[PDB]
């Protein structure tokens, strides 16, 4: 009785394990793309307003 | 004597006065308008011009139109008169009800009270909202500021606060609504009026209302905080007594002022933001205050950018309060109103000798579980809840308790929710999380503790579980 | 001139993301400073004025009034970026639409989770 | 009239004329070149002065040099004689076989089609492409974007729509490389030489070839596509064909405009792109349309920043497309050719109302069949195949056929596989991939619907020997 | 005063993070370029300079000294950003908070690892 | 030289890195408009002629060749920084190493995964 | 020639010539002040105006006060007579012992050593330090750099070299303190006369001491470097004998340098730099080296901003360096000392060729197993350890115990570890590692290994931690 609770909780457990880690991979992509994009504009508005101040 | 307009840009104007310069900070009255248009003197640009902030529309300014000097920053009426009527930002009556007959005017503009006139005493303000009361409670005439990111729920929160404190309140209350919905001021007026705060027919209003919208120009909505406040300071003041401010957004100040500084040729600072940001918010929050002569309640809704704490705007903003209430976006999604993070909300009055060593140990003792809750999270992420230690898996189960016994059904959103909104007097609240924290109901089932009052009412309703 | 003259009128935006990125160009173009996204300090206030023109007059006013249907798209579901917030905090609540629910046969692809609209509920039929 | 050098700044050169002043956008030739230099005016400085962006290399250019304004835009030849030449930004003959004489010239700038001129039509433009026509129709007048840079058969299924698109509609093709590296240039031409595409002897070559190589300017590099757009804006208008525009690839027309931007000193925008991103697309890609004379439907080579599709370059790209074709080493490293992504490719006009039900039904099967195929490929793996219940085993063989029949040999490769490509059209298509999930084939052998034409070659291959 | 008195002070500085920004609003507004997230570029200077002063002086001058401890506000705990970073590059060591011990119950709410003196043991009795 | 006159030549150019921080300079102090990383709207241009020169001649021009082997250094791995940008996209192919490779034992550490030559087989003898 | 100076902003000042005007590079000299105030031409703004950094604070200057050129460049005292002594950028004592009664002076700007110049030979420098005569050892006459973080112990580190190194040293040493702590360099001073290595009554001191702290403006900090290269060029060329040149802290000239650039007028470049980092870098840091007249063996501290070493600053620095000492706080925070990171420093010299494949295959281990266990780490911190093989988890247990075998208790740093300072031959590292790779240990617990010398100690700690 024992191994067949066993193997179909940790096939659940599994499951649901691997489930989560694809969600959080699919939103810190996302999250280091905005975190990629801001830093460049970031970078270029600290350029810009240091050449116009001259 | 008079000046010309040489420039017009926006809400910026320039004006240059052949005989007698004005002054920083006058108003000044722009000729051939059908409306009263102000310009606020912002500098002295040199060769005789000075360099101003308008207070409506532009459109329309020709240059060479002339431009009147007033002979002082702008004026409003202050006194019993401005209770139960609606003023903009120059003091004019916008409720069509006519002339605001006041003995009194004061300036827009004033120096913030000097330190020997501030006050040390430290006296609790219960709102019966247990998260609040608890955690991070309010202090009679003390700064209270409300965090949040977009329709987190800031506005159902200020106006569950009027309903608490501003109704069951001897003295008199000032709302303004900065940069914020008209229609909102719409609903606001109707609903004073239904309740009998305000009164058309008798002198018995109990409220002034002061509105500069998101429909506003720059200059109007980086002054109507201004113009809100100094009618709060007329009741602190000239009456002695205790006076009840509420502001929402504030936030929209800081913006507004972010708008004219790209036209004013400063040169911008971090995020776009006016290099000012810090002074500018300075000398006007620092006139929001208790004075020996006089007590401000005050309660300002501050809007989060993106929902970016670090933003300056409302990083610079925690330094102003003596109760901060964050609202989180993650927790109004779990369902969970009001939306308030437990671990983000401080209040300078959370010390033992203030409020009690028992209230003080009840608080540490909610913030230390839900911690250590937070700090498993990580784990459970992936894996989940099944694979935590026996002890781990009870800080889980009594923190989740805890974070739906925080949450509570507001009387002012019963008219959405359907249910019935509840207040609960402070020693209820201490007592409940007690009972959690010493496992008293580790076997009652977390939806018991959703969205209810005391804590009878979560055994009631885990029973109603059948 | 519906709204003011008794009758009622509907309007789309279709759409402001797109009216914003516009702005920017004219924005940078006269060398104002940008800010968050690069977008100016006032795009705020390039949306606030227009949707508070939606509105529903009283009696005394005619009784007409102007519905608004901003549009808005959002960058894979990002709704606390900077213009999303914004109008979300000017309207007067919102439908959200989903990719997976739409990628999935849901048509419309409505989350009835997120989506709002307390005014709307007040003023529909009881039949309903 | 005749203007001067005044300033000399990389790729801008300010040009100053005494007289009327050369309106924006307009060509100028410099004197006293070895090869002929262009300018485009970009700006009016004032002061009589214009500022312009060069076409080709400054160096040895002279405060004072003579510039001449050509009285218009940049005009390249138009026709016929086109085909099967190579020509650059300006017009000019790369390919050493002389001049092109056509007998027109047209500008390269233009307005798109008028609103009135715009046809409120909806057409499929079909392929003979299997994969293409069934799943994720062309739409005439539309765009699509190709994915899948190197590698997986690109050049090939190039060759093969401009092939088809002359056989089955007698419209022509133009090839713009923006950014073009010399070397995939010289291979591009003799590879396009060898599958007929282009003849070098006759006049029936069908694509005429634009490059802005890597090496030349910005300007330059961010002008072709215009150029090439130009070239089939000729075809559509004057000869009412149904055009093909290759424009490979559309991320560096958005580069080179950001470095041109860059140049001209304007303030760039989010992640750096120029703050035009938005219009300098616009422009452009609104001249591709079906109007009331004919078509111009454009294929675009897009590369995606970072592998992020929320970067602004791709997503202002995405506004414009009406479908997409990706190609990709998974399918081809199965041995399916086209190396077309079936779940992955789509169109907007895959809707009943514009393709018809019965398109529609058949492409909605196939997409659920790959699906609930792909779904099941756990079940399989770690299980059996012998556990399937019969009408998943079923879904699997039909699955299976289904993903063969997709398959298509190419004329343009019939060089190189010695067998004969085929052009299906449409409603062969339609009722083949039917006739599979109806079921009609179940008695067959997968390999019987690999690489064929019509439903009918599947039932033969059968037949080979056993 | 005390210091070179013979005597011994202590000083607070709090905090260090609202006078950079006092200055970068100063600074900007005479037109110096901004540098670095919009501070002067000399913002370390800033504060080098003025903790410098802080020292302990030698009997041949009094034997006195001054005794400094300024106060930075970090964003988020990032103890590792460029304004926190100069001026722990001052300082003769760091008492780093964070708000998790806070919560939990460590109070002084100080992390052993990201703290540090520079003196050491040569600033307790032997006792300690 | 070699390459127009039938014999063949490879040029390494280490690095072009640190030449685009010298036409970075020199464009800054001419004013030049500053852009991405503060890099001149030209310095695409700048490596793109360069490596053009790089060719496989006809016989008819003496069959010579001059084959190129540009290096770019990367910070933290960040192909996606501008000139690394510009220069993949130049290229037929790239050979790329990684710290993570060589620590673990793989060295030379290049990436079999990424690492592509679009001319690829045409280029290798039949025993390859 | 007199000057008049114009204009003032912070350390930037603007003088105006009516005859000679000065060339690019030159010493003015202020009139009317209590202390000497020098001014360094830095451009030629036109109409006989030049742009300025001054060298000490503008307080007190005046438009119109009246200005001198020396004629020349910033000329110091080089030569045996500065030895023992302290001087500041301007070559004068500030040890309040009196005149540098030198025969020489010297420009503190000059041509950096031609190609024909340079030398190729290379021998390991042995420092006693576990991690770096492993991992990434230093070479003499080589070029070594010691980036860190704010407190990650870089000042620690070089002055354990110096206590290794520059003691037994027979040759002449220069220490340049720039824009460092004062109280460090009043620290050092008294460290050295104690230990004799300088000597204020004989004439035996074999150290010269150059500074100019964080205390100072940035022309100061911007040019202090250059004066203390400047002495040690001397000792290189106009005597040949060996010497070590330890300069805490370089990446404060870049940072003065960018303190001032805006007022020099120059666009800003990436992250707030001015746009002639690299090559002001390079100018300054070629002169910095051994060669066929003499060698130099020069260690420089490195500061990284931020803690990211793509920084601008430290990244333009790694390409002058013949050996990298990398230091992390992540490992710091551990209470890992020296918090060197062993999969981020490295050597020219680690080849089997130069230090022989028994040294270089167990550095090599070293780096396999420590990058292994990284790459590992997360993964475990989540699925928990039971699911690797007995092997997979041998190598975790290793990996710790390596990693600790790597810290070691400084001399310099009793005040701190509260441990006795430690001092371990090379023989002996390589020794212990390899055992350690081997599995000759896996039975004694990891804390054996943490801060210990030699091998011997981890055994015998293992034995004090029984019973
Ligand atoms: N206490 C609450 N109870 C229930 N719902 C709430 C509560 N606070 C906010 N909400 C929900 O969030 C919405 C936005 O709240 P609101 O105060 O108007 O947002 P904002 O923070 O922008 O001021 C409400 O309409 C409601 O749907
Ligand atoms: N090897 C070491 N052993 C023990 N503690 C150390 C060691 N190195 C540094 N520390 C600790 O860290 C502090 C900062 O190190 P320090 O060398 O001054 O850093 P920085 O890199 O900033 O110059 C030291 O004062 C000491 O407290
Ligand atoms: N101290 C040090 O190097 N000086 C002494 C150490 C003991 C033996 C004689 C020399 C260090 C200076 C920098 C900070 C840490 C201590
Ligand atoms: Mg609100
Ligand atoms: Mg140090």
């Amino acid at each position: 009785e024992s191994t067949t609770s066993e193997q179909s909780a940790r096939m659940t457990a599994m499951d649901n394990a691997s489930k989560n880690a694809s969600e959080m991979i699919d939103k810190l992509t996302l999250t280091f793309n905005r975190t990629r994009q801001a830093v460049i504009t970031k970078e270029l508005i600290e350029i810009i307003s240091g050449a116009a101040a001259l | 004597t008079t000046g010309r307009i040489v420039a017009v840009i926006g809400a910026v104007v320039d004006v240059q006065f052949d005989e007698g310069l004005p002054p920083i900070l006058n108003a000044l009255e722009v000729q051939g308008r059908e409306t009263r248009l102000v310009l606020e003197v912002a500098q002295h640009l040199g060769e005789s011009t000075v360099r101003t902030i308008a207070m409506d529309g532009t459109e329309g300014l020709v240059r060479g139109q002339k431009v009147l000097d007033s002979g002082a920053p702008i004026r409003i009426p202050v006194g019993p008169e401005t209770l139960g009527r609606i003023m903009n930002v120059i003091g004019e009556p916008i409720d069509e009800r006519g002339p605001i007959k006041t003995k009194q005017f004061a300036a827009i503009h004033a120096e913030a009270p000097e330190f020997v006139e501030m006050s040390v005493e430290q006296e609790i303000l219960v709102t019966g909202i247990k998260v609040v009361d608890l955690l991070a409670p309010y202090a009679k005439g003390g700064k209270i500021g409300l965090f949040g990111g977009a329709g987190v729920g800031k506005t159902v929160l200020i106006m569950e606060l009027i309903n608490n404190v501003a109704k069951a309140h001897g003295g008199y209350s000032v709302f303004a609504g900065v940069g914020e919905r008209t229609r909102e001021g719409n609903d606001l007026y109707h609903e004073m009026i239904e309740s009998g705060v305000i009164n058309l027919k008798d002198a018995t209003s109990k409220v002034a209302l002061v509105y500069g919208q998101m429909n506003e120009p720059p200059g109007a909505r980086a002054r109507v905080a201004l113009t809100g406040l100094t009618v709060a300071e007329y009741f602190r003041d000239q009456e002695g007594q205790d006076v009840l401010l509420f502001i929402d957004n504030i936030f929209r100040f800081t913006q507004a002022g972010s708008e004219v500084s790209a036209l004013l040729g400063r040169i911008p600072s971090a995020v776009g933001y006016q290099p000012t940001l810090a002074t500018d918010m300075g000398t006007m929050q620092e006139r929001i205050t208790t004075t020996k002569k006089g007590s401000i309640t005050s309660v300002q809704a501050i809007y989060v950018p993106a929902d970016d704490l670090t933003d300056p705007a409302p990083a610079t903003t925690f330094a102003h309060l003596d109760a901060t209430t964050v609202l989180s976006r993650a927790i109004a999604e779990l369902g969970i109103y009001p939306a308030v993070d437990p671990l983000d909300s401080t209040s300078r009055i959370m010390d033992p000798n203030i409020v009690g060593s028992e209230h003080y140990d009840v608080a540490r003792g909610v913030q230390k579980i839900l911690q250590d809750y937070k700090s498993l999270q990580d784990i459970i992420a992936i894996l989940g809840m099944d694979e935590l230690s026996e002890e781990d898996k009870l800080t889980v189960s009594r923190a989740r308790k805890i974070q739906r016994f925080l949450s509570q059904p507001f009387q002012v959103a019963e008219v959405f929710t359907g249910h019935l909104g509840k207040l609960v007097p402070l020693k209820e609240t201490i007592k409940g999380f007690q009972q959690i924290l010493a496992g008293e109901y580790d076997h009652l089932p977390e939806q018991a503790f959703y969205m209810v009052g005391p804590i009878e009412e979560a055994v009631a309703k885990a029973d109603k579980l059948a | 001139y519906f709204r003011d003259n008794g009758k009622h009128a509907l309007i789309i935006y279709d759409d402001l993301s797109k009216q914003a990125v516009a702005y920017r160009q004219m924005s940078l173009l006269l060398r104002r400073p940008p800010g968050r996204e690069a977008y100016p300090g006032d795009v705020f206030y390039l949306h606030s004025r227009l949707l508070e023109r939606a509105a529903k007059m009283n009696d005394a006013f005619g009784g007409g009034s102007l519905t608004a249907l901003p549009v808005i798209e959002t960058q894979a579901g990002d709704v606390s970026a900077y213009i999303p917030t914004n109008v979300i905090s000017i309207t007067d609540g919102q439908i959200f639409l989903e990719t997976e629910l739409f990628y999935k046969g849901i048509r419309p692809a409505i989350n009835v989770g997120l989506s709002v609209s307390r005014v709307g509920s007040a003023a529909q039929t009881r039949a309903m």
